[PDB]
């Protein structure tokens, strides 16, 4: 199986326009990437990559519409700054199980405001003393979190 | 976690309800090994 | 070779002999003239086979292309012969080309004993893992036990062996299968898929099968464990004065619950035997009904005992008395009316034993003789085992010895019931009340002096060894063994499930299972509505959704039709039970909105049909302008973990679509996938012509025959020219569903005491 | 608005009150014995 084919059966051979969601999972990726999704597409609101072995962030349509992503159980460890130039709309951000070292992977999500819930589970950042206060504090445009920033609601 | 006005009770009746309240938990019969010991057994710890 | 096969046939029938035989012998009669043999077996095989192994060569090798590979005569050493041969038609051989081909020759597959002697290395894995402890050099007390020697993948009787053996590793002669390969539908699918890609002789895979799955029981000295893992090992465990620590390399309590549950709700109504029955075989333990491991072990249970009686399968034909297994001696008790006076005052008019008799009883784990007179207990020997054991023993043979000393030592009041509320014979009544009160009797008893002697020592009221023992107690030093001639004779069963002996004497009564209740270490899955609606929500929802998959292909189909009758089954009133009165409706109402949405804007989700359905049971509540409610978390009786999550899964329901599984109330199961294609990979296994069925006679329209490949391309309903166990040419029609003899039955049964009772 | 209602489930924390949503009822428990049921009000 390959991004090919899953978005042939997502798109079931019909105009790129015309969903506003994709799953890409459990597809294998050349060298670390998530081709299969051209330029072309304009409308987008969902998003979920989740056992793609997706090493960087270079290759994203740009778009304006999408307010959720998922990235989950991938060794990508790189500046995420890109995705203010390919789609600062994001509103709900998922890491859950990727690998980042240090706090300062996550700083080029300053630039971004339109985030308001970001998730890092069993991240080797998520190991540190005031981890939680100091990303807080680091992205101010944040409004959600793991789950308990005051309160516990669903996405 | 399992909220409690703050009366003082035995360690067996607070585990009893503790189960109780993840039933989930304590009906599980079928044990997903995930790591194992180089000596262990985990058959008979798993039955303890 | 086929052509050798016809050539041969024609040359054997030349002679007249042949011709006069093979068409006056039947297929079955075929037995008789293959035992014809000469039986001129060596008085001697030692001296046999130190005479060959010197001959220049003794073996016998089967004509082949094979001997081409080694010559005759390697560096100077003669290995085979051209001479022709009488008793087998085949070459000549020594030894040394056997040592050769072991050095030299071809070389074949490593592959097929991986899984074809599981059995073996799944022996050698539990020594290799096992730990070993220390050595206990004084004296072990051993009992003689009948034990399964090895242990076993699933046990099952012969006949049935013998019919999955053949269904496994015979795909052809598979005529019309029956009621046991459904059952080991998954044992007949792995042990398929595992010998498949092998080249060795069918009929060691048969006998290998056969011992994997045939038990094998003996008697034996045993102390300690009994389970086959140990026994394998028993030469070296055990010994007559010494002892050594051994750990080598569950459904039971599941199926005592089960049958004490299904006895219990059978004996409430009448005729409980047709309900009990029913409720037997339309039950399942996660894989398999329950004549799935009630035909595995020996005996079991008072209630296990009832249900295979009320079901088809032997029974070990012990006297069941409350928990004593009573085996008759000598001597015949006179079953007679009399009116007695009990301790508490009351006169009670029972059957009492006249003459005497003697029984071995045994209990849990303690053995023992009774010798008893009417109206008196006349000896006991016992074993020292458990305390509780003991205690058990010595108050259940006091109340069955029907002792005047036990009837005087009564001091309270006998009114009791049991679960289902039913008041009991006098007899079960002073059962359960010694043993609530166990010192009532024991203090009134008596004492006498202590067993005097070299081993003979007392036992006292509080199960002590201590002296001064009960009057007619002893505890002896010894073995008792006990319980020999399981004849497991013809006992018959009457519809309150109260078993007799081919008489009319009563051998297990209704009431001898003990109403105690336990939890069902397996998912208990029955398949009828009256059964389940007493366990706690999570079973509830847990038998509901295992109601649904199994019978996913109907349900499925009555989706594509979209009509109400899908949601109106009775399967889902006891659902109804725990969905809260005051909003039940508005579920009812949402999920029949969403799935009439499935339906027409978009295409098939079984997860979600399978969550949603259930809760339409009720009728809708819509909006006051007329749209449905929307919901996105169903909360459940109970509250709290009680709850179920619309969108992704919650604690009693989660799928997965990475792996295609589910989990429902803390069990994962196996969605292969979704659509036809995953219904038929469950139906991987089943059996081989199993899909057709039988109608008419050859037919010969349809000219010669056809495999199993070429059957399966015939669309349903079609006729097809088969040939069925070892020829018996029939015509067959392939089936459009799968079908259960049991469960018409039991419907027919229903209606026909649906029409009785309206008639009366 | 009214009063202990085993089915509804058993008392909920601050927790739960707090992340409550307008128009649904919950229980509580004043002490030992005196549980009550509640409704959540948009004034």
């Amino acid at each position: 199986m390959e991004m090919g084919r899953r978005i042939h059966l997502e798109l079931r051979n019909r105009t790129p326009s015309d969903v506003k969601e994709l799953v890409l999972d459990n597809s294998r990726s050349n060298e670390g990437k998530l081709e299969g999704l051209t330029d072309e597409f304009e409308e987008l609101e969902f998003l979920s990559t989740i056992n793609v072995g997706l090493t960087s962030i270079a290759n994203l349509p740009k778009l304006n519409k999408l307010k959720k992503l998922e990235l989950s159980d991938n060794r990508v460890s790189g500046g995420l700054e890109v995705l203010a130039e390919k789609c600062p709309n994001l509103t709900h951000l998922n890491l859950s199980g990727n690998k980042i070292k240090d706090l300062s992977t996550i700083e080029p999500l300053k630039k971004l405001e339109n985030l308001k819930s970001l998730d890092l589970f069993n991240c080797e950042v998520t190991n540190l003393n005031d981890y939680r206060e100091n990303v807080f504090k680091l992205l101010p445009q944040l409004t959600y979190l793991d789950g308990y920033d005051r309160d516990d609601k669903e996405a | 976690a399992n909220m409690t006005e703050g009366k003082s009770k035995k360690p067996k009746t607070l585990a009893k309800e503790c189960l109780e309240k993840y039933s989930t938990l304590r009906d599980q019969t079928d044990p997903i090994l995930i790591m194992k010991s180089e000596k262990a057994n985990e058959n008979f710890l798993w039955k303890l | 070779m086929t052509l050798a096969k016809i050539e041969l046939l024609k040359q054997l029938l030349r002679d007249n002999e042949a011709k006069t035989v093979l068409k006056q012998t039947t297929v079955d009669q075929y037995n008789i003239i293959r035992k014809f043999n000469t039986s001129r077996i060596e008085k001697n095989p030692s001296l046999r086979m130190k005479w060959a192994m010197c001959s220049n060569f003794p073996l016998a090798l089967t004509k082949g292309d094979m001997a081409n590979r080694i010559p005759l005569e390697y560096k100077g050493i003669q290995l085979k012969t051209n001479a022709e041969d009488i008793g087998t038609k085949g070459q000549m051989c020594s030894i040394a080309a056997v040592t050769w081909w072991n050095t030299y020759g071809p070389i074949g597959d490593t592959e097929g004993f991986e899984r074809v002697y599981e059995s073996f290395f799944l022996r050698k894995m539990r020594l290799d893992n096992a730990t070993w402890g220390r050595i206990t050099f004084g004296p072990v007390e051993r009992v003689r036990k009948r034990v399964l020697l090895n242990p076993l993948t699933k046990e099952m009787p012969p006949d049935e062996a013998s019919n999955v053996i053949m269904e496994i590793l015979f795909p052809k002669e598979a005529g019309i299968p029956r009621e046991s390969t459904w059952i080991h539908r998954e044992l007949i699918k792995e042990k398929r898929e595992k010998l498949k890609g092998t080249m060795i002789t069918p009929i060691v895979l048969a006998y290998m099968l056969e011992r994997e799955l045939v038990a094998r029981r003996r008697f034996l000295p045993v102390a300690g464990a009994t389970s086959a893992e140990f026994i394998e090992m028993l030469h070296c465990l055990q010994g007559e004065n010494w002892r050594q620590i051994y750990h080598p390399g569950s459904r039971s309590q599941s199926m005592i619950v089960a049958c004490r549950k299904i006895i219990r709700r059978s004996i409430v109504a009448s005729n409980p035997l047709e309900l009990a029955v029913e409720i037997a075989n339309k039950t399942v333990i996660d894989t398999e009904p329950l004549k799935s491991c009630l035909a595995a072990i020996d005996g079991g249970d008072v209630a296990c005992d009832i249900i295979r009686a009320a079901l088809g399968l032997k029974i070990r034909q012990r006297q069941r008395f409350g928990r004593l297994e009573l085996k008759r001696i000598s001597g015949r008790g006179f079953k007679n009316d009399e009116e007695i006076l009990i301790g508490n005052g009351t006169i009670q008019k029972i059957g009492i034993w006249d003459g005497e008799e003697e029984f071995h009883v045994r209990c849990g784990e303690c053995r023992g003789i009774l010798k008893k007179s009417k109206m008196k207990l006349e000896k006991l020997l016992i074993n020292s085992a458990k305390k509780e054991d003991m205690r058990d023993l010595i108050i259940l043979c006091m109340v069955f010895s029907q002792d005047t000393r036990m009837f005087q030592g009564v001091r309270g009041e006998i009114n009791f019931l049991n679960r289902a509320g039913q008041l009991l014979s006098p007899m079960y009544q002073l059962q359960r009340y010694f043993l609530n009160r166990s010192n009532d009797l024991f203090d009134q008893w008596g004492y006498e002096e202590s067993p005097k002697a070299s081993e003979l020592h007392g036992i006292n009221e509080s199960m002590n060894a201590s002296d001064y023992t009960l009057k007619g107690v002893v505890v002896t030093r010894n073995v008792i063994d006990d319980f020999s001639s399981t004849e497991t004779e013809k006992v018959s069963i009457t519809k309150n499930l109260s078993l007799i002996k081919r008489t009319g004497e009563v051998i297990m009564g209704a009431n001898d299972v003990s109403e105690l209740e336990s939890q069902a270490q397996l998912m208990i899955t029955y398949d009828t509505p009256k059964m389940w609606e007493m366990g706690t929500t999570k079973e509830l929802v847990q038998n509901t959704y295992q109601w649904v998959l199994k019978n996913l292909v109907t349900l499925k189909a009555q989706f594509l039709l979209g009509k109400e009758d899908m949601f109106q089954w009775d399967a889902f009133e006891a659902f109804e039970s725990i969905i809260p009165q005051k909003m039940a409706g508005q579920y009812s109402g949402f999920a029949r909105a969403v799935l009439k949405q499935m339906r027409d804007q978009e295409v098939m989700k079984t997860d979600q049909f399978i969550k949603l359905l259930p809760f339409c049971f009720s009728p809708p509540k819509l909006r006051s302008n007329g749209e449905p409610y929307q919901f996105l978390k169903l909360v459940l009786k109970g509250g709290g973990e009680n709850f179920i999550e619309v969108r992704k899964g919650s604690p009693l329901f989660s799928y997965n679509p990475q792996t295609e599984v589910l989990t429902i109330c803390g069990r994962m199961m196996s969605l292969k996938g979704k659509i036809e294609d995953e219904e038929r990979n469950r139906s991987m296994g089943n059996a081989v012509l199993a899909g057709f069925l039988v109608s008419g006679k050859y037919d010969p329209d349809l000219g010669d025959f056809k495999t199993i490949e070429e059957l399966e391309k015939l669309k349903p309903g079609e006729k097809a020219n088969i040939l069925l166990y070892q020829g018996k040419p029939v015509k067959v029609v392939k089936r459009k569903r799968y079908s259960a003899l049991s469960n018409d039955i039991s419907q027919g049964i229903k209606r026909q005491r649906m029409t009785v009772e309206s008639m009366g």
